[PDB]
């Protein structure tokens, strides 16, 4: 049906991307 | 130093009027500039969408479920013998009943007698507009019976024992899916599970559901439901002057001057329920009958 | 009445030294060999006070930290949490289910304000931690004759008018009054900025009681010599007391990033408070009642508040705050790290801040040729020649006859810094010879001294003869020191490249030439010289005891001069000439001699080398001074004697018509007097001190600078900014970063103004369209409060876009911290842009879930309802009042997320004022981490379980996350050519109109 959307997937997507987003950052102000 | 309004060297309100204009002359291309952009933008927008089916419909996916007496509370207050008291709630009824009359369902090239017994589902065809505009299935007042009356431009409604129809949330390509003849325990009800949508009103709790004593459902051909033949909706641009069904719930045994609580539930499997949005697919009022 | 009191403060002090020593013994009642009778000493102590000044008046701790919660920033946040509770308590009275979006707010710019105020106290309360970490008040006592009898007491215990004697070494309690001197000789660097230990003598000398030599000084040591004296001032009444207490009851006034951050506010709530009242006209024009209309105004005018500029400018202020503390250069007040790079003006101490505050040999003398030693204070220069056989004479003569040794613990420290016993002259020239030639112990055992013969009261001259060592001739070595004048009348030979000539004039006038060289140069110059006793007429057995003419006094081998000098700090001339560069006025003002002072000024860059002063010019054209015109003399120094007979107009004249001015022989008060001259022509004034003579002055500085050993306690703590390893470069690393935080607040500023636009604006049309509500309360919050808070913050971290020690110091009444123009770019461009990207993420929500846009004119009144569950779309649906109530708060999410992708093209714009983005360069990794956070933090608050339940904030479509692109990649592009066109057009308009 038209009336059903599969927001577990996206939302579980928007906290991976926000996940790798900031641990990535995390190394950008981590030079080494 | 806050009087830099004038000089003779040319200054107004901070600057001169040479530098005014060009200000002036840079902002109105900019915001132009601006204008037209979110223009063109929107009008992409526009062009991302169809006239005859919205792209998400999931934010609507169980429908709701109305009344007639749109009260300020979902509360019906009233004196028994004052006319003034009642009038909100006339008149409401009659303006909603408006399109429902005889007169108002007269052109045959719009409208199509569906029955006099809820029958299946009535698909015509896909949503495009390669077909004509769609006809829609009339609905008398007659169907609603006790609630309707042959009264004059003004319903003579039920002062004592009043009425109270229930309205299911049109929506665009929804098909109504009853429950199945496996029904379980949903408060006595005819055997018509097959084509008509299943409304039920009850209390609230222990103390509301004994104040509420008789209640009398009207519908299609006698059945508490809306009737399969009506559905679905094929959106206000191809199905204008539609009407959705109908259905009237009447409380015979109430116990004046007392305030008790009715949830007037919807059952289906296409009907689904919401703690935090009491109208999805249930319902509630209060009603008191004060006299 | 205080008013009196500090006046007759600021006035130079009076006295009644000159008195017989019958008067003053008759005023004081005090026997002048044996003092007073110890009750009457205890008579005194409990009448007026002990000897010691009033303690500082302390700052109890929840005084300064409820100033933190207060000011003028966090005060506009205070009125917004006030005008919150009002607006909501008008909502409550008056209406049915109240929102609670106001009182949420209210609570949450009040925790703004106390968690700013937390922070900024413990920085400031950190400070002053580690500042009290510096008070080594070690107890002094006095050795005082009382009753007939040397007793060494407490300081404090000490009264007017009783004997005190001091020795060499020992500190001056009180103000004495010497009555009887043996050589004596004290310093008054701390107090009169004197840089020569000045003698003391029993007989009054000037009439002014600093210059006279018969009075003694609070704080002053007692370099060499012992003396007497009668106690006539004691305790807060003693000139550095009077001075101290001048210090501390002096104003602050307004630091002008105060005053920047004053003239923020008054545009902030300008437009806030013309936009709340012109749309609450507009809404009672409309339909909205005077109860929804003021809810109007107060919401627009909140809304338009900065609600997190005030902890990034705090974050900010302390960034650089920090960087200074690196440099151990600490800042006291938060604020006072911006005042530097305002500064226009730099009045500066010579004795211990622009001079090292040592006698160092300066210059010496040999081959008829000058030879200038290395005098920096870690010895980083360039080494002269000391391979000659005149050297390895003149040091010899210089490392024996030389009565000054080091000291016990004299062993780790280096060769200058350590502590020698003597004369301030042997001390320069034993540090000189330890330096320079190896070591004087060995070198001073190595001839062993027979009999010498000390300094005289006339004809001052030293001698001494040893024996010698050498391999190769027995005969005795002597060797004399003086006077230049002295020296030359006992003389006929002299040494060049180890032989011996006669006193020829040809060299001789040579000799005297140089003299006047390293004399007219401001140093102090004496001469060296020796002689081989013939072992013949006095051989190895002969005794010469001291008292009969037994070494030939004349027909000695002078062998060269060797001047002496407080020489200035290293980096000191450098950081003057970049001050200079900058555009920095620098204002010599000391009490010293204008003999040294001018050599001084010239030596580190105060007065340019070829510039004149008035005295110059009339001595170049052989003519009387009153003939020159002072307009043909850029330079020129005042001295103090002259200053006390000055006007306002005077003074003021002084410093418009002369470029390069030095204040000589000046008082504290003078000090003042000028720094307060300076200050009347309204630039930006900062004073570098270390005496308790720049208490005042930096006091009533915008900006005082105190050495952090070199200096006082006193004038350290009177001063708002320490440089606690005395480098004087630093007030070059200060003007820089002031500058540099000061065009990086603009850009955090206008940064955080910014985003106002796509915040109010929905409301606005909200009011005027009666569309549903764009925006959400909590998601404003995520975005001023939340993502936001990090890309401001990398924001200071920008580094320079041109050269700022290049460009002259801003005027303070024309270059503002937030101009007309940065309202122009954020109000009016670049938000604007925002808010558009925001309503376009908004109508896309709604179209696509069957709410077109036209459709949505005039919906609010049905929308917002919460019972009509039947409210037509543009489709015929029937939407209930959560469903469409879920689609709304949806719908301020992405709005939200909008704000973010607008805000990345923001913050790479606003990074750059001027340059370009590919010029500048993406290489601020806190920026990097500002962005990637950001966004990581906007689309967790979007798909967190359970968002849309406690915040609200429902997940979103990926296809809401593309609609705001083309609006940051506009406003990318927009600046991008602005800055374009102000770089290769600098005229005016892209200039003048934009640029902020
Ligand atoms: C509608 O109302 C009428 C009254 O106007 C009801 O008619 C009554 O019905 C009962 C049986 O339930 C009879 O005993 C009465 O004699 C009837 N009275 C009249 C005046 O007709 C009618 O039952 C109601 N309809 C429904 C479905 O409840
Ligand atoms: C309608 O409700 C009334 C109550 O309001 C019912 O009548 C009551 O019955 C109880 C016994 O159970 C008596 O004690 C009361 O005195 C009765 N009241 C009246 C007014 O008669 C009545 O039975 C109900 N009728 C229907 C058809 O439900
Ligand atoms: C201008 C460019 C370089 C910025 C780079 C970041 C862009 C490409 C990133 C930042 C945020 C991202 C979105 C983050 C959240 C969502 C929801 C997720 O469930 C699907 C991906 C989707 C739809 C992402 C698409 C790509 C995106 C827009
Ligand atoms: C000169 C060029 C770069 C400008 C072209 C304008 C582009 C960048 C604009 C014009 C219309 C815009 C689109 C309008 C419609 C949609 C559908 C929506 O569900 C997501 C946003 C999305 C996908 C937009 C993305 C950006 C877009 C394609
Ligand atoms: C309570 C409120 C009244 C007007 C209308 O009924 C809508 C109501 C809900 C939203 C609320 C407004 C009031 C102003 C806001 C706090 C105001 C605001 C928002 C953020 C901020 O920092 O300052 C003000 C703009 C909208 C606002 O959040
Ligand atoms: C449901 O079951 C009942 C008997 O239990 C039967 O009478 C009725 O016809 C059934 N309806 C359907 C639609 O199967
Ligand atoms: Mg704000
Ligand atoms: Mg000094
Ligand atoms: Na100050
Ligand atoms: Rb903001």
């Amino acid at each position: 049906d038209p009336f059903y959307y599969d927001y577990e997937t996206v939302r579980n997507g928007g906290l991976i991307f926000a996940a790798l987003a900031f641990i990535v950052g995390l190394i950008i102000i981590l030079s080494k | 130093k806050k009087f830099i309004w004038n000089s003779e060297k040319k200054e107004f309100l901070g600057r001169t009027g040479g530098s005014w204009f060009k200000i002036l002359l840079f902002y109105v291309i900019f915001y132009g500039c601006l204008a037209g952009i979110f223009i063109g933008t929107i009008q992409v927008m526009l062009l991302t969408i169809s006239e005859f089916k919205p792209t998400y419909q999931d934010r609507v996916a169980p429908p709701g479920l109305t009344q007639i007496p749109q009260s300020q509370k979902t509360e019906i207050s009233f004196r028994p013998n004052d006319p003034q008291s009642y009038e909100s709630y006339v008149v409401s009824i009659v303006r909603f009943l408006e399109k429902y009359k005889d007169l108002a369902q007269k052109d045959d090239m719009i409208f199509e007698d569906c029955g006099n017994v809820p029958s299946e589902l009535k698909e015509r065809g896909e949503y495009n507009n390669e077909r004509g505009e769609r006809k829609v299935c009339r609905f008398r007042l007659e169907w609603l019976g006790n609630c309707s009356g042959l009264n004059d431009e003004t319903y003579g409604y039920k002062d004592g024992k009043p009425c109270v129809i229930i309205k299911l949330n049109r929506v665009l390509g929804f098909k109504p899916k009853p429950p199945k003849n496996e029904s379980l325990e949903t408060y006595p009800v005819m055997k018509y599970n097959p084509y008509v949508l299943p409304v039920h009103c009850t209390g609230k709790r222990d103390e509301d559901k004994e104040k509420v004593g008789t209640m009398e459902y009207f519908g299609l051909g006698g059945y508490p439901g809306f009737p399969l033949q009506y559905y679905p909706y094929y959106g206000k641009l191809l199905q204008p002057k539609y009407l959705q069904p109908l259905m009237a719930v009447q409380f015979t045994n109430l116990t004046m001057d007392t305030e008790i609580r009715i949830e007037c539930k919807a059952y289906g499997e296409n009907i689904g329920y919401s703690e935090k949005d009491r109208f999805q697919g249930r319902f509630d009022v209060k009603i008191e009958v004060k006299s | 009445k205080e008013r009196d009191m500090d006046e007759l403060k600021k006035e130079v002090s009076m006295d009644d030294h000159k008195l017989s020593l019958d008067e003053l013994h008759r005023k004081y009642g005090t026997d002048l060999s044996r003092g007073l009778t110890p009750a009457r000493a205890a008579e005194i102590l409990a009448r007026d006070g002990p000897n010691a000044l009033t303690p500082p008046p302390t700052t109890p701790e929840w005084v300064k930290f409820c100033r933190q919660l207060f000011g003028g920033f966090s005060m506009l946040l205070w009125i917004g949490a006030i005008l919150c509770f009002l607006a909501y308590g008008i909502q409550a009275a008056t209406e049915e289910e109240p929102q609670n979006d106001n009182l949420y707010l209210g609570v949450v710019l009040s925790a703004v304000v106390i968690i700013t105020g937390c922070f900024s106290y413990y920085q400031e309360a950190k400070s002053s931690k580690i500042m009290e970490s510096f008070k080594n008040m070690v107890p002094q006592q006095a050795l005082v004759i009382r009753n007939g009898e040397k007793m060494s007491i407490n300081a404090e215990e000490v009264v007017v008018g009783d004997l005190v004697e001091v020795k060499g070494g020992d500190r001056i309690p009180a103000d004495l009054r010497i009555i009887s001197a043996n050589g004596c000789k004290v310093d008054n660097s701390s107090l009169t900025g004197e840089s020569e230990p000045q003698t003391r003598s029993p007989d009054f000398t000037n009439e002014n009681p600093l210059e006279t030599r018969n009075i003694a000084f609070f704080s002053t040591n007692c370099v060499e010599g012992t003396a007497r004296g009668i106690v006539v001032y004691t305790g807060d009444r003693t000139v550095m007391g009077r001075i101290a207490t001048l210090a501390s009851g002096l104003e602050g006034g307004q630091t002008p990033i105060a005053a920047e951050i004053e003239h923020f506010i008054h545009i902030i709530t300008g437009v806030a408070v013309f936009l709340g009242v012109s749309f609450f006209i507009l809404s009672l024009i409309l339909e909205y009642t005077w109860l929804e209309a003021v809810i109007f105004l107060i919401g627009i005018i909140v809304a338009n508040v900065p609600e997190g500029l005030l902890a990034t400018v705090t974050v900010c202020l302390t960034l650089t705050a920090k960087r200074m503390a690196r440099k151990n250069c600490l800042v006291k007040n938060l604020e006072a790290v911006e005042t530097l790079g305002s500064t226009s003006t730099i009045c500066s101490d010579k004795t211990g801040t622009l001079t090292q505050n040592r006698m160092t040999v300066a210059h010496m003398w040999s081959d008829n040729q000058i030879h200038e030693a290395d005098t920096t204070e870690n010895q980083s220069g360039v080494s002269f020649d000391k391979t000659s056989a005149t050297w390895l004479a003149l040091s010899r003569i210089a490392g024996l006859c030389n009565r000054a040794v080091f000291q016990a613990n004299q062993e780790n420290l280096p060769i200058l810094k350590r502590a020698v016993a003597g004369d301030a002259s042997e001390s320069a020239l034993l540090k000189c010879i330890e330096l320079c030639c190896g070591s004087v112990k060995e070198m001073r055992e190595r001839y062993t001294k027979i009999v010498e013969i000390p300094f005289n009261s006339t004809n001052k001259y030293q001698l001494s003869i040893h024996k010698n060592p050498n391999t190769a001739e027995p005969r005795h070595l002597l060797v004399m020191k003086g006077a230049p004048e002295r020296i030359l009348d006992r003389c006929s030979s002299i040494l060049i490249h180890g032989k011996e000539q006669p006193l020829d004039e040809e060299l001789k006038d040579a000799f005297q030439n140089a003299y006047l060289e390293l004399g007219g140069l401001g140093e102090r110059v004496l001469g060296f010289c020796h002689l081989f006793l013939p072992d013949e007429q006095f051989p190895e057995g002969f005794q010469f005891d001291t008292d009969d003419v037994n070494f030939p006094l004349d027909n000695l081998c002078f062998v060269g001069l060797i001047s002496m000098i407080d020489p200035p700090r290293a980096a000191v001339p450098d950081a003057v000439g970049k001050c200079r560069s900058a555009g920095i006025k620098v204002i010599m003002v000391t009490g010293d001699h204008p003999i040294t002072a001018k050599a001084i000024a010239k030596g580190v860059g105060i007065i340019s080398e070829g510039n004149e002063t008035v005295e110059d010019i009339a001595a170049r054209l052989n003519i009387p001074v009153s003939q020159v015109n002072p307009r043909d003399a850029k330079a020129c120094v005042v001295h103090g004697s002259d200053l006390k007979d000055m006007t306002s107009e005077q003074l003021d004249d002084i410093l418009k018509y002369h470029t390069e001015i030095v204040f000589a022989r000046t008082s504290p008060q003078q000090k003042l007097i000028i720094v307060e001259g300076c200050q009347r022509q309204g630039a930006i004034v900062a004073v570098t001190g270390d005496g308790v003579n720049d208490s005042p002055a930096s006091k009533k500085a915008d900006i005082g600078v105190a050495m952090g050993i070199a200096g006082s306690d006193v004038s350290k703590q009177a001063a708002d900014m320490i440089l606690l390893d005395d480098n004087f470069a630093s007030i070059v690393t200060g003007v820089e970063e002031g500058r540099l935080i000061f065009d990086n607040l603009k850009k955090s500023i206008a940064y955080t103004l910014t985003s106002n636009i796509p915040e109010i604006t929905p409301f606005l049309i909200f009011i005027i369209a009666n569309i549903p509500l764009p925006l959400g309360t909590v998601t404003i919050l995520c975005i001023d409060l939340g993502t936001d808070m990090v890309p401001a913050i990398s924001l200071a971290y920008e580094q320079a876009e041109s050269d700022i020690m290049k460009r002259q110091p801003r005027n303070p009444k024309t270059d503002k911290l937030v101009n007309e123009q940065l309202i122009s770019m954020a109000y009016g461009q670049i938000g604007m842009i925002q808010a558009l990207g925001g309503f376009f993420t908004y109508f896309v929500i709604l179209a696509e879930n069957g709410f077109l846009p036209i459709h949505l004119l005039g919906l609010r009144v049905n929308w917002d309802d919460r019972w009509i569950n039947d409210v037509e779309d543009s489709y015929g649906q029937q939407w209930t009042y959560e469903q469409r109530k879920i689609v709304e708060f949806t719908c301020h999410t992405p709005f939200f997320v909008t704000i973010v992708v607008v805000q990345w093209a923001d913050l790479v714009i606003c990074k750059t004022r001027r340059n370009s983005v590919f010029q500048q360069g993406m290489k601020n990794k806190i920026l990097i981490f500002g962005l990637f956070e950001e966004t990581a933090l906007a689309a967790f608050l979007s798909y967190c379980p359970g968002m849309g339940v406690a915040l609200r904030m429902y997940p979103l479509k990926p296809t809401w996350w593309f609609c705001a692109f083309p609006y940051s990649l506009l406003i990318f592009v927009y600046d991008e050519v602005r800055k374009l066109i102000i770089r290769r057009r600098p005229g005016g308009w892209v200039e003048k109109e934009t640029y902020y």
